[PDB]
């Protein structure tokens, strides 16, 4: 068990209801207005806790 | 600690046997008295066996 | 102190290999290859500290120190 | 399974050891050259539930914290080396020591043991031996044509032959003394062997730098005192019964804890 | 999950601690230089609810308002440092203390520990050590050919050699006294070490400003009073009974609420 | 308690553990603020009434002072925001976190 | 460890019992059969002689027993059982509320 | 069904095993040369759930995560191979061991077993057999009209014949020693067979290489100490009772689940 | 009371041994009789030690 | 005091490497590379304190102190 080492970090984002829209396959994506202001890809929020 | 005391009881009985045999031969030409000698049975020190 | 616990994370022990070129003169520079030796994750932006490059005869023929370039 | 049970399970064992020592001493009340034993005890672990002296506030210390202790353990049984009373057997072959020395005897395996028992016999070959048949140092031989054996206060063994007005010296008996006599390892048959806690065997002559004196026709009896052993049996019996009562009280507490 | 159950659990734990202390005291009856221990308990916190002394009404105040208490918790175990009754073992090396002093020994680690037990032996090198082999300060060296060792009331150790009418002094046994004697940390093995609550070790001669007098041939037995221990065992058993009954009663109440 | 993001939370769960690099942390591993570092050679660890953390070292008849476990007091404790992992964070209705030595 | 052979009046040293001291004891991984392996929370196992560097002493002829307090476990069983009986009742109440809701 | 039920079942089985060992020790009080048994227990598997030492944050670690243990199982049974107390039976055919040796006898299958019991008889052929009739390798045959049998401390067996002033030698009683005496496999009838964990059989005479000495007329009693067995019976009963209470608690939990 | 009584028992035994030694040496030229002197072993002044 | 616990967070132990240029004269300035040595997260806006740069012969040839520039 001494071998345990970090490998990668999950990307955790913060988005409200008014910014995301459910695509046809059930996966949420950024709406047009919200995407235009927050960019194409959402930056990971360091405050999110899983 | 029962065998240790039983051994002492047996030794005392042997001593008294010798004393009685010596007394019974108080007047017996050519009789030489008997004497019992005892030695302890220590095993490895710190404990006695009798 | 001899009795102490050091648990580093930014230091890696490495082996440096190089080729001594023909007719090499003191003061010239050569390229070196830096390879990690124990349980190190990466050598991305590390700096090689002063390293004496020995020959087969265990004599110092070069001194190595620089910045490592890892592909990425 | 509970703390008080282990503590009272150590108390029982220590008192049983004390009874064993007492019974062994009483059983050997008549063996010559015997040294009686004394068991010593010491405290076991002490759980520092509240370390004594801990800094509770920044200026007030806690005196004598919660130091819950474990039971007892015996260090060892030490031999009480004292001079037993001498008796008069009047057998030219019985010798008794007056000081603090030991006779040296050669074990069959080649090593040397040390005994304070003076009841010596003569084997078929004429050597002085211990009653257990072990040949005593220094291998004092006794001729077949012996009329009287005289062992003086200096350990000189002399034999007077027939019709000769002068005695013949057949050897010299020496005594071994140790720095610590208690540390000797008893191997039974009234024999002790050397241990590193007993230092080294210093051989000496009987009357010089600290070996004892030898008296012929005398036997050194044991130093066991019967009345003190009786009183000690009474106290040990009471202590054992009280510790068993502690065991029983713990058992009742556990029972009526489980029954709720 | 319910307050009364936690309170009764704390009570049960305190009574078990008291029984553990009693069992430890009874297990060390035969230990020489042992001091019996007594545990002291305190209550734990107090729920405020209604602050007493508050204004019950514009002109009146609440006398002794509603305080709800938690269980109990042991503060500390204090030793009873009192002269244990003496006993004559008729040994030239056993030493007992009549007053309030301690013997100093050196642990193998180099630190100094303190013991009141005086059952001393001699090692192979001739130094006075305890039963556990620890060398007693101040390091009295007994020479090879000793005939008798005399330890006086003031701590002088003298050896009488052969043929010399005067005794040779070979050391000086001192006693260490503490301001707070109960604050020492007991490590077991009849050994106490200095803590910050036990002041500092004050060396003194045995007979001076408050160190005790040394008796040769005497041992200080434990001060455990056994009848008191039996009565306290009865008390502890009954208290554990009552606390277990409180637990069972709380168990019966929660059952009816479950049934609801 | 110091959260991984760098902001401070507050907890009343007093069950702590020393991590590999000494340091007292909560059950989840978050370091308890401000730090108390317990060495390896300690024989007994005592947290006092006032919060002075002293340890016993071999041969040293005196304890070594390590740290003070000061607490944080709010004005309206009921206004704190419970974030889950037994932690409270300061909210608009529970401001002014006042650090203090316990007992004061 | 000293071994006494026949004839020799001096014991012969055979070996040394070295104690491994950790700085965070509770961080060890219990691997089953009375054995613990080191983890990242209990790193740097320090070999030492018993009695030095904070290590413990050795008593021969004695074995350390379990430190399980029995009354604590029984009271804890009482608490656990009644707690599992109050959570089951909460489940039953939620089930009844759902049944009444979806019945209309 | 539920984890706690299996764990408490394993606990009950372990306590029953402990009671079995206790009863076996108690039933063999009068058995000559019997060695008491002890059980060793270990933890069962440990469900890992959270990995202790896992990375909880980028700079913090998870200290001592969620390890859930299974029950308990006995590791092994170890004997206490120590010298039992000797008993004088005043019989020329009974021999006792003072050290750490074994008698070698031949099973009817031709393989050799090892026994520490010294109660020997003489068959119609005169060969020294044990109480069960196994021939004590090697030989010791006995002449027809023996008057007395003398077995020395070093295993020399001699017979005193009539009209002959010198005893004749009829055998040599030897002892077998093992590297590991606890590894011998008990088969009953006070017999131990060789295994691969008991090293190799080292044949030797009594007095050399460590092998013990032989005493004629004495028997080696069992080493079972009763008081320890009684305290352990109390321990086993109370632990079994606690584990049964845990089983009952699990049963009530499951029943409450069933009712809903 | 089992350590204060044991002390008196031992003192009486010592006195009786002295008396027996005086009796045994009734006919011994140059012998001087012996006597035993006893003293209390008080501690505090309320606690007697034998 | 020797017996005390210092638990810093704004200090990092670093190794500084530089090149001694040909015909270098005292008073001239050279560039240095600063590399962390143990379990430091970053050196974003740190300042290098007075550091003596030794040669192979363990003699001070330069003194280093300045503000570190980390990419970001």
């Amino acid at each position: 068990p001494n071998t345990v080492a970090p490998v990668g970090r999950l990307k955790l984002v913060k988005a409200e209801g008014n910014e995301v829209q459910r695509s046809d396959d059930g996966l949420f994506r950024l709406t047009a207005e919200a995407q235009a202001e927050r960019g194409a890809v959402l930056a990971a929020d360091p405050s999110i806790r899983i | 600690s029962f065998s240790q005391a039983v051994s002492g009881l047996n030794a005392a009985a042997t001593n008294l046997d010798v004393i009685g045999n010596n007394i019974a031969n108080s007047a017996t030409y050519g009789f030489k008295s008997g004497t019992a000698s005892f030695a302890d049975m220590f095993a490895g020190s710190k404990v006695g066996l009798g | 102190p001899t009795g102490t616990n050091m648990q580093l994370k930014n230091v890696a022990a490495v082996m440096v290999t190089a080729s001594y070129p023909p007719f090499a003169r003191q003061g010239q520079t050569i390229d070196v290859v830096v390879s990690s030796m124990g349980n190190a994750k990466s050598l991305r932006g590390g700096t090689l500290l002063m390293t004496p490059l020995k020959g087969v005869d265990s004599q110092v023929y070069a001194l190595a120190q620089g910045n490592i370039l890892v592909g990425g | 399974m509970i703390s008080s049970l282990w503590i009272a399970k150590t108390g029982l064992d220590a008192q049983q050891t004390n009874m064993d020592v007492i019974a062994n001493n009483l059983a050997n009340v008549s063996t010559n050259g015997f040294k009686r034993q004394r068991a010593v005890f010491e405290d076991l672990l002490y759980q520092t539930i509240r370390q004594p002296g801990a800094q509770s506030s920044e200026q007030t210390t806690l005196p004598s914290g919660l130091q819950i202790g474990t039971g007892v353990r015996p260090v060892a049984t030490e031999r009480l080396h004292s001079q037993g009373n001498l008796s008069q057997t009047n057998n030219s072959k019985d010798v008794a020591i007056k000081g603090q020395g030991f006779f040296q005897v050669m074990l069959p395996d080649g090593t040397s043991a040390y005994t304070r028992d003076g009841s010596f016999q003569v084997d078929q070959n004429g050597q002085l031996v211990t009653a257990g048949g072990f040949q005593v140092q220094p291998a004092i031989t006794i001729p077949a044509n012996a009329l009287s054996i005289t062992i003086g206060r200096d350990g000189v063994v002399s034999v007077t032959q027939q019709g000769q007005a002068a005695p013949v010296q057949v050897g010299q008996l020496n005594l071994t003394t140790f720095m610590n006599d208690t540390g000797l390892e008893s191997i039974g048959e009234n024999l002790y062997i050397e241990t590193q806690s007993s230092g080294a065997p210093n051989e000496s002559t009987p009357g010089l730098n600290g070996a004892g004196l030898l008296y012929q026709g005398y036997v050194e009896t044991s130093n066991v005192n019967v009345a003190e052993e009786l009183v000690n049996m009474i106290q040990v019996q009471r202590a054992y019964e009280i510790n068993s009562k502690a065991v029983s009280t713990t058992d009742q507490m556990l029972q009526k804890l489980t029954q709720l």
